[PDB]
């Protein structure tokens, strides 16, 4: 039970660690994002 | 001129409508109007 406990948390820290160092980990939310921008911002650029 | 109402500006030939605010960015002498993003012609500088 010890054990499972300390790998239980070692992982969880090892999770923050991760994502806060490595970037691009986040990309299927920022691709959307930037998408949407995308699109509406040549929306924009076509009443030129 | 006026401040802070919609107003339909002429403005030497730029014409849209929109408020007109006292602007806090700093223009080069020879610069006449601005705009950021898709000719959304923010700010300008009126000659007189």
């Amino acid at each position: 039970q010890k054990l499972i406990a300390n790998q239980f948390n070692s992982a969880i820290g090892k999770i923050q660690d991760s994502l806060s160092s490595t970037p691009s980990a986040l990309g299927k939310l920022q691709d959307v994002v930037n998408q949407n921008a995308q699109a509406l911002n040549t929306l924009v650029k076509q009443l030129s | 001129l006026v401040k802070n109402k919609c107003v339909n500006f002429n403005f030497n030939g730029l014409t849209g409508t929109g408020v007109l605010t006292e602007s806090n960015k700093k223009f080069l002498p020879f610069q006449q109007f601005g705009r950021d993003i898709a000719d959304t012609t923010d700010a300008v500088r009126d000659p007189q």
